[PDB]
């Protein structure tokens, strides 16, 4: 396989999703809009308090760096002014990484971002645009780009890159780039190659997630 | 604070005048009734329960291990722990410091009553539990450590260890204990309210006092640590050299009697 | 290593198979700054308890209209073992576990209903343990609360049984604890209804009745000392 | 502007003083604006291409002071880990370099002692920390922490390390009150800093950071896309939500770009200008302090 | 490791090992802080630099307090190693001096956060006694720069590991410390430290005079 | 205790049926109309008509919370308080400030029990010019069961000091002032802070001995 | 943390449903929900679902230092840290943590104290090197059933789990990859499975305590609303050998020894059933992992 | 027009043609163009049947946000002097209820209520900036409509989409099915809560079990089979 996504699986929470990308498997919940804690009351804004918890061992400093990365992306995805003075806690539990957690975060991160989008779709919280994120590596053997890499391919990386882009006017016009985190050595001609490919490979992923939400929503909402 | 505004002025007046009368009504040289109870753990080297008149209670317990002392520069470890405070509030750890420095080796306390041959020292683990506090503990802890350390029994060496006896670990006699003699300091607390210097504040006195001076008595004389302390935040003032010299003079006179009454129960 | 029992009915303490340990207690050990207090000896388990309060807390969140808030703090010092405790224990699961057990249990024994907008703090300081300590802590609480004038339904009395296959040995020490499976039990009042049964070890289910039945007798035996101790004290302070 | 003073804090600041209360391996003070970053790099000892797992990492604590009584805050922890992460992916320190060997320290009965050198049983590697504290943070601090780290790292020397004859049969008798395994062998290895050989490091993989912002100007909202280089005030930290962080190395190699497009328009035209600014800043710092 | 911070490999262990002074003052040199001071002391013995920063008056509302309070953090140097407890003692010492010197009544619901950074201490040749003049010099400057009320400038000498702090031109004592000095030093030290206080008094006044 | 269904219905019992098994420690004795378990010792219990000496724990926007040494705090509120500057004056609106100026936390004051409520809580009142703040003295304290229980126990003693002695165990001992001197007052000094400079040597010593 | 506010009518209704001898789920008081065990694509990943209650366990091992008291055993540490995917009354690791401790402690009492995982054999080098086995239990959905589900998640997780084949020479441990040589499964001494009896009072405490009647409603396997609303609990844990592994009873409704033991006896049938279910599910997933391993057998007949 | 919409898409009518806004259409607060923000089915009305078209998206939620003229079941989770404080659906923002929110109640005609009574009410004020208010007295109708205080019964949590779909279409056959199998009393909240009560314990419970079951599966043919099997089960 490639990717699979389901929504609605969890029943006690306002919205939820299960994102699986090959070996990598992230299950997500959005809870809220709910009653703010006083330290997480913000005046005009919805608050975000994101938690990433790894499968193996217990969450550390790493997951805060991930939280920041997630929080960056999610702040213009969720309509902040939609709820003033309410909190939303997004709790992302990793059921399998299937890689090495300290070393590579490429698949882990991309998966969380997508499960967060879906969960928020199920939740009903306003979403301006479609977001997905794809993982891109470069392997040293050919000294070239391999899109959507497996666990083996990640080991033999010299460098690794995630991109996330905001999708409007048919979910197919790139509005903006909400992330481009390019770690390891790159020079510019690769990097604009990673955008280019990146564009088209994202838009496929957007098609697939788009399709999934319609099919799963449609027997629920009927007329 | 926990007292009245009216109460604090009455006290300030009372105490600050020539007689210096106070709720006990002591002259400045007198001490409240304390009760020493000892040796209640058969499991420990020595133990101490001291109940004071304000209803403050410290329990002080002496445990040990013999250790090679050439990999150590500490012989006495104080752990202080105050019921109803955690293990890292400012006052608790500051008390731990004071006490560790009072009991520091070669400084007002022996580092040769704790060694049984010149390679092996006993590391005495002082472990202090304050059962109730609502007044300062350090004086009462000092007094409790005295009675303790003169109730401290250690294992008696099997045989006179040399440092070349066979070059293996020292090994104790099965039943026979050695009495530990060792004279620890005694911390005494003096209080200044006006130009009047008074030995041993009660709780009430501590809450109106400008400052106090902690000083210690070791070995027939006064010695370091010396430290001033401010025994409130909100009735605080400054003081003069002459009043500090009169507090020296006062302890020198009134300390010896106390050590000798406390020593033999 | 070592005998735990013999057909001749001895131990290495020298107790009998339904004999209790040394039970010594005395009440009011802090009668100048604690509302009730008691000292509990069972063996060498040396437990002091203080009850402080009933008092209102000065935090609104700890105020409760429907009943008092109850706090039980189990403090275990660094000289309860034979050696110096290297570890922090006042921030350990084992101790929070005892806390969560004593509080939920005494919360129903004590009437907190008749003390609304109150907080009670039970403060339990261990001075030594030599095992049989989990039943000994219950007993010290029970004498503290009755001294403090805090109403109750019954006395919970803790007692331990170690099963040496089919041979149940009432009361325990360090050897007994570390060399077989121990049961710990509590009964409330002179009832057969058990408040607390705690098992950490494989006890067979087929023999489950044999260890509890002797323990519910064994419990009654502890409870009459508690009454005797208390009425000898109450008679003293009503003569004067 | 960036001003550094180096070896004003390190153990090895002098040649005629080696004092035992000091152990600071490499050190830098760096002042930019008012925001001052103090870096100390410190070792430890742990007995044990192009593949990421042959490069090692510093395990920093970055502490920031903004008037917070604590020092365990969510802002500083995220810095420290991200900082471990940057050092891994920039590939500076190959694990062969911390992989040291030990000679012999043999005491003689001739009243002298000989500590015998190899050419610098069991094996050892070192670990590297950095204790970085920050006083009066006024903007994004990340790049300051990274700039100082490098000048320090290129000042790191490592102690020498030695072992006794029959190290593999030296006893441990430290554990007691078991229950078996309370007498065993162990290896014991002191470090001696009477000689320190200097850090073997990959120069090409040294980067120096910068920071960027992307922001829009509207004339009716103080009643297109504009590029800022670097952020210094509260106002810039607060509201420049689209930002690019680049670590650029001064041969046209880049070891991280991280774009956070917090809401505003980014055309890649801005991105294309920033990658050149960052290398030219990298080239400026390089030549400025000859390190 | 830990959940709040990265601590790397945990079975890893440290490395085993193998007026006579000039105080020159500085202030107002870094910003995000209500006032800051810098004290560097050079002596034959040891050279040292101490940074201080004082944050607030801050409001601490949701409770009414009789008067303000002062809170002292000492932070372990990056080239000096001390026990946490000693830092607590010295924090406690300095608080009780400052309690007496800072006037606290113009400011209800106040907490003041004082940070003492004991950054560099280096010997070319206890220890904690010696840096007490320098801590007291630093912090006073900082309270003055911020606009926090003070009775007199606080300042001290160190004669023979004995530290005496005075205010009012040597007339009043606001604290006394003796730790591992010799018995009966009293006259030598008080005379010697008065000299020191009067000497650093004016230095602080002249730092405050460039602004 | 008993299986009788007419007795043991009151305090310090519980029951299943009529069988009442105690609930507290104490004696059985007839208080009121019912043979009932009566505590051996315990926390101070308020009642109507008691006159108690006690201190402020909290100041609110509508009431002071008073520490009498009971199971919870007793309430003292604005329709129930004489005030210095008149008899009720110097205060035109409710504010937590205006309350606070007269009475600070920890201040000590003699106040009478207006109605005992079934909460535990006791509505108190100060309303005479003898009632209100206790000043010029020294604090003393005992158990509340080793003083006589009476409606009043506040009186002059020799050496011309006055004891002010509640039902709750708190004791203030002060020099005979106008309000206690008028039996053998004040109206601007009811809750205003003032320690007389005219307390002398022999006055203080009398209070330490007493 | 923020808790669920139910009505008085809810409280009345659920009691009356028990009194008149039904349940909300249409269950019996003695009926346990079907647990389905979904084994991963990796060793020691187990998804454990019981109806809506969804829990996971992932097992990890690492090389670790023994402890000072007993260096002849290894380490079992149970994280039953909980994040809000079931409510908001569990948040941010520990924030109250009463339930964390109890579930963690009982699972330790089951697997380490009694034995249900070998610990002696966790020493690679005694007093130097050992395995540390970490069970991290993460609930994703909860509908009561908390202890029961967590336990099954710990033991299925451990049984499916496997660890690097190791060779020692001296103190140097050559760690061997899990494609290089086949990883070794853990030692299992017993199968603890819990059954949590949630006790509801039809009277009030005072009538209960010196009464002797049994008319107490005994139910297992509570719902979310039931978990909150229970007056008392008995958590009893048995293995499939007629021995009680651990008992946690400490607060709630008191009970006669006969009634407690009744409980134990009921649970004893129910745990063989869960144990059986677990056995045959493990097998059929194992058959798919064994499908060419059967071909490449080196244990063959002469 | 009745077509599936996603967020991040164009509006499928022109913004030039006047429209009234309903749920799930947002207007950019800079751009001043309207766009969808929810994933569902979009409906637009046609003029000549309305005065001006009203547009809206039907989207599933499981979390309730206050809107006016909505009918809601709450539990009273606090007693305060002048008002009571309601939680409609758990973990969320305060909803306030005047003392005088009930028919025939004034300040000389104050109620006495308690925590843990169930109420049924209209949202009569809703803001996000301020608190939402419910009155149990219908000011528009002028007769409360059997609004008031429920007692007994059992609250079934539901889906939001299910709850609106049962309320706003009376061709939905769940309650037609149920009415054959018992006689019952029903109260439908729009906060994702629906109350039911029969006279007897058996009868209430069967309703509770059935609506719940039906709600999960959420399929039209499922609904018939589920009732018939469940209402037999409770009498077997």
């Amino acid at each position: 396989m490639s990717v699979q996504a389901e929504i609605g699986i969890l029943d006690h929470v306002d919205g939820s999703s299960e994102f699986v990308s090959q070996d990598t498997k992230v299950i997500c919940s959005v809870t809220g809009p709910i009653e703010p804690k006083a330290r997480q009351e913000l005046p005009t804004q919805l608050a975000l308090e994101i938690i990433v918890r790894p499968a193996k061992g217990v969450a550390t400093t790493r997951e805060k760096v991930l939280e920041d990365k997630l929080r960056a992306v999610l702040t213009p995805l969720i309509t902040r002014h939609c709820y003033p003075r309410q909190l939303c806690q997004i709790t992302c539990q990793i059921l399998e990484s299937g890689e090495d957690e300290a070393e590579f975060s490429l698949r882990e991160l991309s998966c969380c971002i997508n499960a967060a989008f879906l969960a928020l779709v199920d939740a009903g919280i306003a979403l301006n645009s479609m977001c997905a994120s794809i993982p891109i590596a470069i392997i040293k053997d050919t000294s070239d780009i391999i899109v959507d890499p497996t666990a083996e391919q990640l080991k033999i990386s010299l460098s690794v890159h995630t991109l996330a882009l905001e999708f409007v006017n048919g979910g197919k016009v790139v509005k903006n780039v909400l992330l481009l985190d390019s770690n390891g050595d790159f020079n510019e001609d690769q990097l604009f190659s990673l955008l280019e490919l990146g564009e088209q490979k994202c838009q496929e992923l957007v098609t697939n997630i788009r399709r999934i939400i319609q099919d799963n929503i449609s027997p629920r909402l009927v007329v | 604070m926990s007292l009245s505004v009216a109460e604090k002025s009455y006290l300030y007046d009372s105490l600050a005048s020539t007689p210096s009368i106070r709720p006990d009504g002591r002259l400045p040289h007198q001490f409240r009734p304390i009760e020493i109870f000892t040796d209640f753990l058969p499991s420990s080297n020595g133990s101490s329960r001291i109940i004071a008149s304000d209803g403050s209670e410290c329990i002080v317990s002496i445990k040990s291990k013999v250790v090679d002392h050439h990999v150590e520069n500490e012989l006495l470890q104080v752990d202080v722990d105050i019921a109803g405070q955690r293990d890292d509030a400012l006052v608790v750890e500051t008390i731990t410091s004071l006490l560790n420095k009072v009991l520091k080796s070669g400084s007002g306390v022996d580092s040769s009553k704790l060694q049984l041959t010149k390679k092996y020292s006993f590391k005495i683990f002082v472990d202090v539990l304050v059962i109730s506090s609502h007044s300062h503990p350090i004086s009462l802890i000092s007094f409790a450590i005295y009675s303790a350390l003169n109730s401290t029994y250690l294992p008696k060496l099997i045989s006179a260890f040399d440092d070349l006896e066979v070059e293996e670990l020292p090994t104790f006699h099965d039943y026979d204990m050695v009495k530990l003699d060792i004279n620890p300091p005694l911390v005494f607390i003096l209080a200044v309210v006006g130009n009047n210097m008074l030995l041993d504040p009660a709780a009430n006195e501590s809450e109106v006092a400008n400052n106090g001076l902690i000083i210690s008595w070791s070995n027939g004389k006064i010695t370091s640590p010396i430290r001033s302390v401010a025994l409130n935040d909100s009735n605080v003032k400054s003081f003069k050299p002459h009043l500090l010299k009169q507090g020296l003079a006062m302890v020198e006179k009134y300390a010896p009697d106390v050590v000798r009454s406390l020593e033999n129960l | 290593r070592l005998e735990i029992y013999s057909p001749e009915g001895l131990r290495l303490d020298g107790r009998r198979w339904n004999e209790l340990r040394r039970f010594e207690s005395s009440i009011n050990t802090h009668p100048h700054a604690a509302d009730g207090s008691s000292y509990m000896e069972q063996g060498n388990n040396k437990i002091i308890t203080l009850v402080k309060g009933p008092k209102e807390p000065r935090l609104k969140s700890q105020m409760d209209t429907s009943k008092a808030l109850l706090n039980v703090s189990v403090n275990i010092t660094k000289f309860s073992k034979f050696e110096r405790s290297k570890s922090s224990h006042k921030n350990e699961r084992r101790v929070l576990e005892i806390q969560t057990s004593l509080v939920r249990m005494f919360e129903k024994n004590v009437m907190l209903n008749i003390y609304p907008r109150t907080v009670i703090d039970i403060e339990i300081h261990v001075l030594e343990q030599d095992g049989g300590i989990m039943g000994s802590l219950i007993n010290g609480i029970t004498l503290a609360l009755i001294d403090a004038g805090i109403s109750m339904f019954d006395y919970i009395s803790g007692i331990s049984v170690g099963l040496y296959d089919t041979t149940p040995l009432l009361d325990t020490n360090s050897l007994e604890e570390n060399a077989m499976s121990t049961v710990t039990l509590g009964v409330v009042g002179k009832s057969e209804k058990l408040s607390l049964l705690l098992v950490e070890d494989k006890i067979p289910l087929d023999r489950l009745e044999n260890v509890l039945a002797i323990g519910i007798a064994g419990a009654h035996r502890v409870r009459d000392l508690m009454d005797e101790e208390l009425r000898k004290h109450a008679q003293k302070r009503v003569s004067n | 502007d960036v001003a550094i003073e180096n070896n004003t804090l390190s153990r090895y600041a002098d040649a005629g003083n080696i004092d035992t209360k000091n152990n600071i391996l490499g050190s830098n003070v760096l002042k930019s604006g008012k925001t001052i970053v103090i870096t100390s790099i410190t070792g430890g000892i742990i007995e044990e291409e192009d593949i990421i797992a042959n490069y090692a990492s510093v395990y920093p604590v970055v502490e920031v002071e903004r008037g917070r009584v604590g020092a365990c805050t969510d802002e500083e922890m995220t810095i420290s880990q991200k900082l471990h992460d940057s050092i891994l992916h920039s590939r500076i320190l190959p694990k062969k370099a911390l992989k040291v060997k030990a000679g012999v320290r043999s005491a003689n009965e001739d009243g002298t002692f000989s500590v015998l050198y190899p050419d610098e049983k069991r094996k050892w590697s070192y670990v590297l920390y950095a204790k970085i504290v920050v006083l009066s943070r006024t903007g994004p601090v990340f790049d300051l922490c990274w700039n100082s780290l490098m000048y320090a790292l290129q000042s790191v020397k490592l102690p020498r390390a030695f072992i006794d004859e029959r190290a593999s049969d030296l006893r441990m008798t430290i554990r007691t009150r078991g229950r078996s395994a309370t007498i065993r062998e162990t290896y014991e290895i002191i470090c001696d800093q009477t000689k320190s050989v200097p850090l073997m490091i990959n120069a090409k993989n040294i980067a120096f950071a910068s920071n960027y912002g992307i922001v829009e100007l509207d004339p009716e909202c103080q009643l297109n896309t504009v590029l800022i280089a670097d952020l210094d005030t509260e106002a810039e930290e607060t509201s420049i939500h689209s930002t690019i962080s680049i670590l650029a190395a001064p041969s046209g190699n880049y070891k991280q770009l991280t774009l956070m497009g917090g809401g505003a328009k980014i055309t890649p035209e801005m991105i294309k200008r920033s990658l050149l600014l960052s290398r030219v800043r990298a080239d400026d710092l390089s030549t400025r302090f000859n390190i | 490791q830990d959940r709040r911070r990265l601590l790397g490999p945990a079975a890893a262990k440290p490395m085993a090992f193998s007026s006579e002074q000039e105080l020159s003052l500085h202030t107002g040199f870094i910003e995000n802080c209500n006032g800051s001071a810098l004290v560097e002391a050079r002596s034959l013995g040891h050279q040292t630099s101490l940074i201080s920063a004082v944050y607030g008056p801050r409001s601490i509302r949701g409770s009414f307090t009789s008067q303000g309070t002062i809170s002292i953090q000492l932070k372990n140097g990056l080239l000096e190693k001390y026990n946490t407890n000693e830092l607590k003692e010295v924090s406690s010492f300095l608080m009780g001096i400052f309690n007496s010197v800072v006037n606290l009544s113009r400011y209800p619901k106040s907490g003041i956060d004082i940070f003492v950074y004991l950054t560099y201490d280096k010997d070319l040749t206890s220890q904690i006694s010696s840096l007490i003049p320098h801590c007291i010099t630093s912090i006073t400057l900082a309270l003055a720069d911020a606009g926090i009320e003070l009775v007199d400038m606080a300042g001290a000498g160190e004669a023979n590991g004995t530290v005496v702090s005075f205010i009012k031109n040597g007339e009043e004592i606001v604290g006394f410390w003796k730790d591992d000095g010799d018995d009966e030093d009293l006259l030598e030290c008080l005379d010697r430290c008065k000299e020191q206080y009067n000497r650093y008094r004016d230095l602080m006044i002249s730092c405050l005079m460039n602004q | 205790v008993t299986d009788d269904p007419i007795w043991m219905r009151g305090h310090g019992t519980y029951f299943l049926d009529n069988m009442t098994y105690s609930s507290v420690a104490g004696t059985v004795s007839r208080v009121n109309r019912l043979l009932s378990v009566i505590p051996l010792k315990g926390r101070y219990a308020p009642e109507t008509g008691d006159h108690v000496v006690g201190r402020i724990a909290e100041v609110g926007n509508k009431r002071w919370k008073v520490d009498i040494g009971g199971k919870q705090h007793a309430v003292l509120m604005l329709g129930s308080v004489n005030l210095p500057g008149g008899i009720l004056r110097r205060k035109s609106e409710s504010d937590e400030l205006q309350m606070r100026s007269f009475l600070k936390e920890g201040d000590l004051l003699n106040a009478e029990v207006q109605s005992l409520f079934q909460d535990g809580s006791a509505s108190l009142h100060t309303r005479s010019l003898k009632y209100g703040k206790l000043r010029n003295g020294m604090f003393c304290q005992v158990p509340s069961s080793l003083i006589v229980r009476a409606k009043n126990h506040t009186h002059n003693l020799p050496g011309n000091i006055t004891v002010v002695l509640g039902v709750n165990g708190y004791i203030w001992l002060r020099k005979t002032s106008q309000m206690d001197l008028a039996r053998d007052e004040s109206s601007w000094q009811i809750y205003s802070d003032e320690n007389d400079p005219s307390i002398s040597n022999n006055i203080r010593q009398a209070i330490c001995r007493y | 943390a923020k808790d669920i506010e139910i009505s008085a009518s809810e409280s009345k209704f659920i009691l009356e449903a028990l009194r008149q001898n039904y349940r909300l789920d249409g269950r019996s008081f003695d009926q346990f929900r079907d647990v389905e065990i979904t084994f991963g694509k990796e060793f020691g990943d187990v998804s454990v679902k019981m109806g809506n209650t969804k829990v996971h366990c992932r097992i990890s091992c690492q090389i670790a230092q023994p402890y000072e008291d007993r260096p002849f055993e290894g380490l079992f540490v149970i994280s039953t840290e909980i994040s809000p995917m079931a409510g908001s009354q569990f948040e941010n690791g520990n924030i109250t943590g009463e339930d964390e401790v109890l579930c963690s402690r009982i699972i330790e009492k089951s697997v380490r104290r009694s034995g249900a995982l070998d610990v002696e054999g966790l020493c690679i080098v005694a007093g130097s090197k050992c395995w540390a086995v970490r069970a991290d239990v993460h609930f994703l959905d909860c509908d009561g059933g908390f202890i029961d589900a967590s336990c099954i998640a710990v033991m299925a997780g451990l049984m499916h789990f496997k660890k690097p084949d190791i060779t020692v020479h001296g103190e140097q441990i050559i760690v061997h990859p899990v494609n290089e040589r086949e990883p070794v499964p853990l030692g299992i001494l017993h199968i603890p499975i819990c059954v949590t009896f949630s006790f509801f009072n039809p009277q009030d405490t005072e009538e209960n305590i010196k009464g002797e009647t049994n008319s107490e409603i005994s139910i297992i396997d509570a719902t979310l609303k039931e978990e909150l609303l229970r007056d008392g609990v008995l958590t009893v844990t048995l293995n499939k050998n007629r021995e009680v592994v651990q008992v946690s009873k400490a607060g709630g409704l008191p009970m006669d020894a006969l009634t407690l033991m009744k409980c134990c006896h009921e649970a004893y049938s129910i745990i063989e059933k869960i144990t059986d279910q677990i056995l045959q599910l493990l097998k059929e997933d194992s058959e798919k992992r064994n499908k060419y391993a059967a071909m490449l057998t080196s244990e063959n007949a002469r | 027009m009745s077509t599936f919409i996603f967020p991040g898409d164009s509006f499928p009518v022109d913004p030039t043609t006047p429209v009234k806004l309903g749920p799930g259409i947002y207007c950019d607060p800079n751009t001043q163009e309207i766009r969808p923000v929810n994933t569902g089915v979009l409906h637009v009305s046609a003029k000549g049947k309305s005065g001006v078209q009203t547009a809206y998206i039907d989207y599933s939620s499981k979390r309730y946000i206050p809107s006016v003229n909505d009918f809601v079941i709450g539990v009273i989770i606090g007693t305060f002097s002048d008002s009571y404080k309601v939680s409609l659906q758990n973990f969320s923002s305060s909803v306030s209820l005047s003392y005088m929110a009930f028919p025939n109640a004034s300040k000389k005609n104050r109620p006495t209520l308690q925590v843990g009574d169930l109420v049924y009410a209209r949202v009569c004020t809703a803001e996000k900036e301020l608190e939402a208010e419910i009155e149990c007295f219908d000011s528009t109708t002028g007769r409360d409509a059997g609004f008031g205080i429920l007692e007994d019964g059992m609250i079934i949590d539901v889906n939001l989409n299910f709850a609106r779909q049962l309320l706003f279409n009376n061709d939905f056959p769940l309650l037609k099915v149920l009415a054959a199998h018992t006689k019952f009393e029903v109260a439908i909240g729009l906060n994702g809560k629906i109350w039911v009560k029969c006279e007897e314990l058996s009868n209430t419970l069967a309703c509770y079990r059935t609506i719940m079951e039906c709600c999960q599966k959420n399929d039209t043919a499922a609904f018939k089979d589920i009732a018939k099997r469940q209402f037999k089960e409770i009498l077997t």
